[PDB]
C-alpha cells in the first residue's frame, strides 16, 4: 500500500464511462452486476441494489439496507469501509469497480476520520498501524502531548483564543513605519473606510474615518462609534461613557476576504493597512459585533485517537569496528567491472570522523566479504549524531595504469538509535540508487536508513558486541567529565602558544585576537576555515560568548571525535546567548546534525521568531526536518505546536509536507507528521478536505488533456473542458473551498464562461470563482488562478521567496524598490497554483498591441508609448517613477541569484507602471554546469525599451539625469544584499536534501559568492558589478529582423 | 636539497585561481597530489600544502605579515621547496598530525604520454575536442538512459501496488465463495425437498457467474505478474548499462577537466571553445 499512481477514477482509467457496471456482492452469496452513474452517490447505488436484489436466490436473508455498509478495494491497496455514504462513486478511488456489502462495526465517526486524514495527506493511517519499527509507533502516541498542549492553547481564553487560531492578525513584523512610507500619509494619518450592513434587507452603509496609522482597532471602532453617535442627541458623560462600553463589543474585517483585525497592533502594521499606504489605496474594512464573528467559529473538538543492565558508552574500551557481511546482488555486467567493494566511513553532518574503510575486493557474482572493519576511534569518543556512511563500488581498470572507481548502491546509519542505544548485533540495510550528478563514492547528505523498497540490493552487516547494553551517557555526566576537563586542558604554561595551541593560556584578551574573531565571525558560511583557525577559535572558545554569533564556525572547530572536546563544547552551548533567527536556521542544515546545537537553535526561534517569520521561513524549516536523526525531535515539536496554534502556519504546514510526500525518502517521516497535525488541527481538516479534493480533480482532468486529448485541436479540448466542468461530481469539488495560495480567499462558484486552457504545452488551466463574500465588490470580485500540472515550481516557489526578503532588506534601508513576489505554491510531483495578477501584461503583449501590423522588429518606444496612455497628465510622473523603482530591484534580483533569459515573455507590467517577472525555474546559472561558462556575453534584449521609460522619452538617454538615479538604486541594493550574504548562502543551504536539480551540493550555491564579489572588498565588487551590467548593456546595432522566430537577415559576416 | 629551485615549473603554482578551481583538482587523487591558490590573506606569499591522508585535504592557514615568507610569525624560511615541496622525501607529521602518510604518485606534466598519449603531432591537437565530444555524446547517453531507469522504476513500483490490490480483491471474492456455501447449503437440501426445482438452478448459476469471476481476475493478476517479472529483468539490464557507462563518464569529465591546461601548445582560439568545446 503506497500513494496512489494516477488520478484517475479507477485503475487504468482517467474518467469513469458515464454510465459504469459495478460487481456487488451480497451477504448472501449472490453476486449483482447493476448499472450505476458514475457519479452516483453510495446512498443511491446501496438503495438502486437492495431493489435489485429481490430479483435474487435468497433475497428475504437479507436485512434493511441501513443495517449494511459498502466495503471495496482502493487504488492504494486498502480494503476501505465506506461509512460515509453521501460520496459519489468517481471519488472513491476504486481500484476495480465492485462493491461487497457488509455489516458496519466500529465507531463510525472514528473510521470516516480516518478516511479524511489519509485523503488528506495521501496515504492511508492503516499504513502507520501496519510497521513494525517502535519509532514510528513512539513518534504517533508521544506527539499527541504536543496536539493537546497546543488543543488547550486554543480552548484557554475562549472564545478569543479560538478566534484568534482561525484569524490570526496578518501584521509586518515591526510597527515602526521607514520614513518614505510615513511621507507617503497625510500627516502620519490615513483615510479609513468603516462599513456596516445594515437589515431587513442587507444594506449597506458607509463611514469614513480619517486617523492616525498608530491607531489600534479598539480606537479605530472607538472613532467610529464616536462618528455614529455624534447626531443622536446624548450627553457628553454618556457619549464618553458609550464609547468607552461599545469599543470593545466589536471587531474589524477587511472587506471583501476573511482577514481580521483581532489584535492590538497598530493599523499601519497590519499587512492589509500598510500596502494600501504602499499602492494609495482606500483601506475598506467592515465592523461587526463581536458576537456575530464568535457565532461562526466552528466548535474544535479534539479527540484522543486509539493508539494513545545498560553500560555507558564511555565504559567500552574498545576500537569501533563494524563487520560487513554480504550483499544480495548488484547489477553489473561481470565482462565490463572487475571487482567489488564496500567502502564505509564514520561521520558526523559531513566530516568524517576518521580515516575511510574499505573492504577487500571480491567478484561481483559473488558479493560476501565476511570481513571486520577496523576504524580509527575509540566506542567512548563516538559523538551523539555519528553515523555510518557506505555503498557498494564497483572497479574497472582497462587503460594503463589508472583505474576507475565508481558507486553502486548506497546506505546510511545512525549509530545510535532514538533512545541513546548504541547499535548492535546483525542488521540488513536496502541501498539507495545513486543519485543523478552524483560521482563521489559516499553519500553522508543523503537519507540515513534503509531504502524502503526492498527490491533493491540488500547489503548485510553486523556491529559488535559487548555484553551489555551501550548507551551514551546522560547529560549529567556529560556536563560533569567536561567540568574537569576544561581547566585541566586549557590553562597551563605560556610556551603552549607554538605547537598546538589548544592547550594555551585562557586570558589572551588582546585586539589582534579580538579582531581575528570578528573576522572569522563575518566569512559567508561557505567559506574555508583552516586548522589554525580552528584550533584559534577553539583556543578562545571561551571569548566566543562575546561575539555570540560566532557558534557556527566555533562548532565547526570542535574534534567531533573526542569526548572530552565534544563535552566542553556541550557546556558551552548549554549557556550560549541566543542569537537571531536568521543565524540560528543555520544550526539547523545538514552541517549541524549534534542534538544539543539543534536545540539550541530551537530555543532561539522560541525566542525570537515571530508567526510572520515562521510564515517566511516555512520552506526552509521544513526541508531541514529531513536532517534530523530521528521521528521525535525539538524542532518538529516546535514546527507543530506552531502550526496548531496558527492556522495560516498550519495551512502551508500541511502544504509544503503534503507537497513532498511523492519523494518515498521523506514520506513516512511527513506523512506520520502530517498525520498527527490532521488529526488534532481542528475544524481545518474539513476545509483541506474540500481542497486536496479538489486539486484531484484538476490533476485527473489535465492528465486527460496532456494524455488523451494531447493530438486534438484547442476548440475540442474547450468543448471537452466544459463539458467536464458542468458534471455535477465536478461542480461539488471545484466550488466552495478555500484558494490554498491563500486561505484568506474564499473560492465560490466557478465563472465557466471565463475559465480556459491556456496556449501553453504543459495545458495550465485559467480558472475564475466568483467571491462569495458580501463585500466582495470592493475587494476582488473575481479570484483568478492558473493551476499548472507538468512543470516544477519549487524554483519558482524559492525564487519568489526570496525576492520577497530582498525587498524587506531594502525597505529597512530607505531603498523604495517595489517588487511583486506573486502567489505560488506546489502541491505535488511537478503541480502547484500561481496567484494571478489583475491588470497586467507582459511586454511582448504590449507590443503586439501597439504597434503597426506585421511589425516583424518592435520599436523601442511601444512601451514608453503604452505608458504614457495609460498615466496621461499628472500620475505619469508617478508611473515612471514605479516603473523605475521596480525595474531596479529585479534587476539586482536577477543578476545575484543568475536568472536567466529576461526578455518580452516573462518580464509584465501592471498598468500603472510597475514591472516585475515571472517564469523562474532556473536560477544559479545551472544550464552551464556542462559547458564550464559562468560568465560571458548576453546582453539584456530590452535596455533601450527601459531606457526611454526611465528618461521619460529623451532622445539620448544614457545621458539623462534620471538614469544616473537609476544607477545609483541597483547599487545601494546591490551592496544591501551583498552585506546580508549570510542569510541567502543560509537559505539555499537548508534546501539542499530537496531534491532540486539545480541545487544538489554546496557547490551548486557557491554561484551567489561571485555574483555577490564575497572574495573581494565592498569597493571592488561594486565596480565589479558596474563590469558586468556594462557588457550587459545593448544599443543601435541589433540584429532584429523578427521577433517570432527571430530569424537574422543577411550580414552573416564569415 | 638542491642548487638552485624555481618557482615556475613547481606543481602547486596556479597563479590567482578561486576556491572552486581547487575542487576539481584535489580529488580522489594519490598520496603527493597538491596545489596551491591564493591565500585567504589579501597579502602575496602564502604557498598551501595539500597531503591526502584517509582522504582528506586538510586546510593550515600560514598567516602572512611582512615581506617575508613561511608558516607563522615570524616567516623565516629560506626556500619554498623546504616549505611545501620537501615533505615528499621525510614524513609529513611535523607539518600536522593529521596527515601521517608520504607522498607516491606526482602527476606530471612532462609525463605527457602517460596522460596525453596521441601519437603524431596532428592528432595531439584535438585531445580536447576528442575527449569533450565524447563527454557529451556519452553523458546525453547516460541521460536517456538514467529517464528510462526513473521512468521504469515508476511503472514496476505501481504493478506492485496493482498486485497488492489484486491479492485482497481475490481475498474479498473468495470469502464470496465461502459465504455462498454456508448460506445456499440449508437451502440447495431444502428446495430439492420442497419440489421448487427454477430455484435450485438459479443458485447454481448465480455460483457461476462468481466462478467466472474470480477466474477472470486471478487471470488478469497472473498477466501482471508476468509483466512484473519481465520489467523487473528489464529494470536490471538498464541498471547494469547504466553502471557500465558510469565509471566510463566519471573518467572523461575528469580527463577532460584536466586537458583543459594541455591544450595551451595547441590552443584552439577563444571564442572557438564556444564550439570546439561543445555548443
Ligand atoms: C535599464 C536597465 C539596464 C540594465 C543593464 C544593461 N544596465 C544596468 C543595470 C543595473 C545597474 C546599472 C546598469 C548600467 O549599465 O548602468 C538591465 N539589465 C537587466 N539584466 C538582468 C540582470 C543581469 C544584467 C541584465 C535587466 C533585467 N531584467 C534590466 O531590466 N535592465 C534595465
Ligand atoms: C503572476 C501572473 N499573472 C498573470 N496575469 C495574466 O496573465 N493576465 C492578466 C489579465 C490578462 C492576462 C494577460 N495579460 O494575458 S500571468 C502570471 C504567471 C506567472 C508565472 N507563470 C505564468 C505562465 C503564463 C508561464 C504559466 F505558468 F501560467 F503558464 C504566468
Amino acid at each position: 500500500m503506497p500513494p496512489r499512481p494516477s488520478s484517475g477514477e479507477l485503475w487504468g482509467i482517467h474518467l469513469m464511462p458515464p454510465r459504469i457496471l459495478v460487481e456487488c456482492l451480497l451477504p448472501n452469496g449472490m453476486i449483482v452486476t447493476l448499472e450505476c452513474l458514475r457519479e452516483a452517490t453510495l446512498i443511491t447505488i446501496k438503495h438502486e441494489l437492495f431493489k435489485e436484489a429481490r430479483k435474487y436466490p435468497l433475497h428475504q436473508l437479507l436485512q434493511d439496507e441501513s443495517s449494511y455498509i459498502f466495503v471495496s478495494v482502493t487504488q492504494e491497496a486498502e480494503r476501505e469501509e465506506f461509512f460515509d455514504e453521501t460520496r459519489r462513486l468517481c471519488d472513491l478511488r476504486l481500484f476495480q469497480p465492485f462493491l461487497k456489502v457488509i455489516e458496519p462495526v466500529g465507531n463510525r465517526e472514528e473510521k470516516i476520520l480516518n478516511r479524511e486524514i489519509g485523503f488528506a495527506i495521501g496515504m492511508p493511517v492503516c499504513e502507520f498501524d501496519m510497521v513494525k519499527d517502535p519509532e514510528v509507533q513512539d513518534f504517533r502516541r508521544n506527539i499527541l502531548n504536543v496536539c493537546k498542549e497546543a488543543v488547550d492553547l486554543r480552548d484557554l481564553n475562549s472564545p478569543h483564543s479560538r478566534a484568534m487560531y482561525v484569524y490570526p492578525p496578518n501584521v509586518e513584523s515591526s510597527p515602526e513605519l521607514p520614513k518614505h512610507i510615513y511621507n507617503k500619509l497625510d500627516k502620519g494619518q490615513i483615510i479609513v473606510v468603516i462599513w456596516v450592513i445594515v437589515s431587513p434587507n442587507n444594506d449597506k452603509q458607509k463611514y469614513t474615518l480619517k486617523i492616525n496609522h498608530d491607531c489600534v482597532p479598539e480606537q479605530v471602532i472607538a472613532e467610529a462609534i464616536r462618528k455614529k453617535t455624534r447626531s443622536m442627541l446624548l450627553s457628553s458623560e454618556q457619549l464618553k461613557l458609550c464609547v468607552l462600553e461599545y469599543q470593545g463589543k466589536y471587531i474589524l474585517k477587511v472587506c471583501g476576504c476573511d482577514e481580521y483585525f483581532l489584535e492590538k497592533y497598530p493599523l499601519s502594521q497590519y499587512k492589509y493597512i500598510r500596502s494600501c499606504i504602499m499602492l494609495g489605496r482606500m483601506p475598506n474594512l467592515m465592523l461587526m459585533a463581536k458576537e456575530s464573528l464568535y457565532s461562526q467559529l466552528p466548535m474544535d473538538c479534539f479527540t484522543m485517537p486509539s493508539y494513545s543492565s545498560t553500560k555507558s558508552l564511555w565504559v567500552i574500551n574498545s576500537a569501533l569496528r563494524i563487520k560487513i557481511l554480504c550483499a544480495t546482488y548488484v547489477n553489473v555486467n561481470i565482462r565490463d567491472i572487475d571487482k567489488i567493494y564496500v567502502r564505509t566511513g564514520i561521520y558526523h553532518g559531513g566530516e568524517p570522523l576518521c580515516d575511510n574503510v574499505n573492504t577487500q575486493r571480491v567478484p561481483c557474482s559473488n558479493p560476501r566479504w565476511n570481513e571486520w572493519l577496523n576504524y580509527d576511534i575509540y566506542i567512548p569518543d563516538l559523538p551523539r549524531a555519528a553515523r555510518l556512511c557506505l555503498s557498494i563500488c564497483s572497479v574497472k581498470g582497462r587503460k594503463g595504469a589508472k583505474e576507475e572507481h565508481c558507486p553502486l548502491a548506497w546506505g546510511n546509519i545512525n549509530l545510535f538509535d532514538y533512545t541513546d542505544t548504541l547499535v548492535s548485533g546483525k542488521m540488513a540495510l536496502n541501498l539507495w540508487p545513486v543519485p543523478h550528478g552524483l560521482e563521489d563514492l559516499l553519500n553522508p547528505i543523503g537519507v540515513t536508513g534503509s531504502n524502503p523498497n526492498k527490491e533493491t540490493p540488500c547489503l548485510e552487516l553486523e556491529f559488535d558486541w559487548f555484553s551489555s547494553v551501550v548507551k551514551f551517557p546522560d547529560m549529567s555526566v556529560i556536563e560533569e567529565h567536561a567540568n574537569w576537563s576544561v581547566s585541566r586542558e586549557a590553562g597551563f604554561s605560556y610556551s603552549h602558544a607554538g605547537l598546538s595551541n589548544r592547550l594555551a593560556r585562557d586570558n589572551e584578551l588582546r585586539e589582534n585576537d579580538k579582531e581575528q574573531l570578528k573576522a572569522i565571525s563575518t566569512r559567508d558560511p561557505l567559506s574555508e576555515i583552516t586548522e589554525q583557525e580552528k584550533d584559534f577559535l577553539w583556543s578562545h572558545r571561551h571569548y566566543c560568548v562575546t561575539i555570540p554569533e560566532i557558534l557556527p564556525k566555533l562548532l565547526l572547530s570542535v574534534k567531533w571525535n573526542s569526548r572530552d572536546e565534544v563535552a566542553q563544547m556541550y557546556c558551552l552551548v548549554k549557556d550560549w546567548p541566543p542569537i537571531k533567527p536568521e543565524q540560528a536556521m543555520e544550526l539547523l542544515d545538514c552541517n549541524y546534525p549534534d542534538p544539543m546545537v539543534r536545540g539550541f537553535a530551537v530555543r532561539c526561534l522560541e525566542k525570537y521568531l515571530t508567526d510572520d517569520k515562521l510564515s517566511q521561513y516555512l520552506i526552509q524549516l521544513v526541508q531541514v526536518l529531513k536532517y534530523e536523526q530521528y521521528l521525535d525531535n525539538l524542532l518538529v515539536r516546535f514546527l507543530l505546536k506552531k502550526a496548531l496554534t496558527n492556522q495560516r502556519i498550519g495551512h502551508f504546514f500541511f502544504w509544503h509536507l503534503k507537497s513532498e510526500m511523492h519523494n518515498k525518502t521523506v514520506s513516512q517521516r511527513f506523512g506520520l507528521l502530517l498525520e498527527s497535525y490532521c488529526r488534532a488541527c481542528g475544524m481545518y481538516l474539513k476545509h483541506l478536505n474540500r481542497q486536496v479534493e479538489a486539486m484531484e480533480k484538476l490533476i485527473n482532468l489535465t492528465d486527460i488533456l496532456k494524455q488523451e486529448k494531447k493530438d486534438e485541436t484547442q476548440k475540442v479540448q474547450m468543448k471537452f473542458l466544459v463539458e467536464q466542468m458542468r458534471r455535477p461530481d465536478f461542480m461539488d469539488a471545484l466550488q466552495g473551498f478555500l484558494s490554498p495560495l491563500n486561505p484568506a480567499h474564499q473560492l465560490g462558484n466557478l465563472r465557466l464562461e471565463e475559465c480556459r486552457i491556456m496556449s501553453s504545452a504543459k495545458r495550465p488551466l485559467w480558472l475564475n470563482w466568483e467571491n462569495p463574500d458580501i463585500m466582495s465588490e470592493l475587494l476582488f470580485q473575481n479570484n483568478e488562478i492558473i493551476f499548472k500540472n507538468g512543470d516544477d515550481l519549487r524554483q519558482d516557489m524559492l525564487t519568489l521567496q526570496i525576492i520577497r526578503i530582498m525587498e524587506n532588506i531594502w525597505q529597512n534601508q530607505g531603498l523604495d524598490l517595489r517588487m511583486l513576489p506573486y502567489g505560488c505554491l506546489s502541491i505535488g510531483d511537478c503541480v502547484g497554483l500561481i496567484e494571478v495578477v489583475r491588470n497586467s501584461h507582459t511586454i511582448m503583449q504590449i507590443q503586439c498591441k501597439g504597434g503597426l501590423k506585421g511589425a516583424l522588429q518592435f520599436n523601442s518606444h511601444t512601451l514608453h508609448q503604452w505608458l504614457k496612455d495609460k498615466n496621461k497628465g499628472e500620475i505619469y510622473d508617478a508611473a515612471i517613477d514605479l516603473f523605475t523603482r521596480s525595474c531596479a530591484g529585479y534587476c539586482v534580483a536577477t543578476f545575484i541569484l543568475g536568472i536567466g533569459d529576461r526578455h518580452n515573455s516573462n518580464i509584465m507590467v501592471k498598468d500603472d507602471g510597475q514591472l516585475f517577472h515571472i517564469d523562474f525555474g532556473h536560477f544559479l546559472d545551472h544550464k552551464k554546469k556542462k559547458f564550464g561558462y559562468k560568465r560571458e556575453r548576453v546582453p539584456f534584449v530590452l535596455t533601450q525599451d527601459f531606457l526611454i521609460v526611465i528618461s521619460k522619452g529623451a532622445q539620448e538617454c544614457t545621458k539623462t539625469r534620471e538614469f544616473e538615479r537609476f544607477q545609483e538604486m541597483c547599487y545601494k541594493a546591490y551592496l544591501a544584499i551583498r552585506q546580508h550574504a549570510n542569510l541567502f548562502i543560509n537559505l539555499f543551504s537548508m534546501m539542499l536534501g530537496s531534491g532540486m536539480p539545480e541545487l544538489q551540493s554546496f557547490d551548486d550555491i557557491a554561484y551567489i559568492r561571485k555574483t555577490l564579489a564575497l572574495d573581494k572588498t565592498e569597493q571592488e565588487a561594486l565596480e565589479y558589478f558596474m563590469k558586468q551590467m556594462n557588457d550587459a548593456r545593448h544599443g543601435g546595432w541589433t540584429t532584429k529582423m523578427d521577433w517570432i522566430f527571430h530569424t537574422i537577415k543577411q550580414h552573416a559576416l564569415n | 636539497m638542491n642548487n638552485n629551485m624555481s618557482l615556475q615549473d613547481a606543481e602547486w603554482y596556479w597563479g590567482d585561481i578561486s576556491r572552486e578551481e581547487v575542487n576539481e583538482k584535489l580529488r580522489d587523487t594519490a598520496d603527493g597530489t597538491f596545489l596551491v591558490r591564493d591565500a585567504s590573506t589579501k597579502m602575496h606569499g602564502d604557498y598551501t600544502l595539500t597531503l591526502r591522508k584517509g582522504g582528506n585535504n586538510k586546510l593550515i592557514k600560514i598567516f602572512h605579515r611582512d615581506g617575508k615568507y613561511g608558516f607563522s610569525d615570524p616567516l623565516t624560511f629560506s626556500s619554498v621547496v623546504e616549505l611545501i615541496n620537501h615533505y615528499r622525501n621525510e614524513s609529513l607529521a611535523q607539518y600536522n598530525p593529521k596527515l601521517d602518510v608520504k607522498l607516491l604518485y606526482p602527476v606530471s606534466k612532462y609525463q605527457q604520454d602517460q596522460v596525453v598519449k596521441e601519437d603524431n603531432i596532428e592528432a595531439v591537437g584535438k585531445k580536447l575536442h576528442e575527449y569533450n565530444t565524447q563527454f557529451q555524446e556519452k553523458s546525453r547517453e547516460y541521460d536517456r538512459l538514467y529517464e528510462e531507469y526513473t521512468r521504469t522504476s515508476q511503472e514496476i513500483q505501481m504493478k506492485r501496488t496493482a498486485i497488492e490490490a489484486f491479492n485482497e480483491t481475490i481475498k474479498i471474492f473468495e470469502e464470496q465463495c465461502q459465504t455462498q456455501e454456508r448460506y445456499s447449503k440449508e437451502y440447495i437440501e431444502k428446495f430439492k425437498r420442497e419440489g421448487n426445482e427454477k430455484e435450485i438452478q438459479r443458485i447454481m448459476h448465480n455460483y457461476d457467474k462468481l466462478k467466472s469471476r474470480i477466474s477472470e481476475i486471478i487471470d488478469s493478476r497472473r498477466r501482471l505478474e508476468e509483466d512484473l517479472k519481465k520489467q523487473a529483468a528489464e529494470y536490471r539490464e538498464i541498471d547494469k548499462r547504466m553502471n557500465s557507462i558510469k565509471p566510463d563518464l566519471i573518467q572523461l569529465r575528469k580527463t577532460r577537466d584536466q586537458y583543459l591546461m594541455w591544450l595551451t601548445q595547441k590552443g584552439v582560439r577563444q571564442k572557438k571553445l564556444n564550439e570546439w568545446l561543445g555548443n
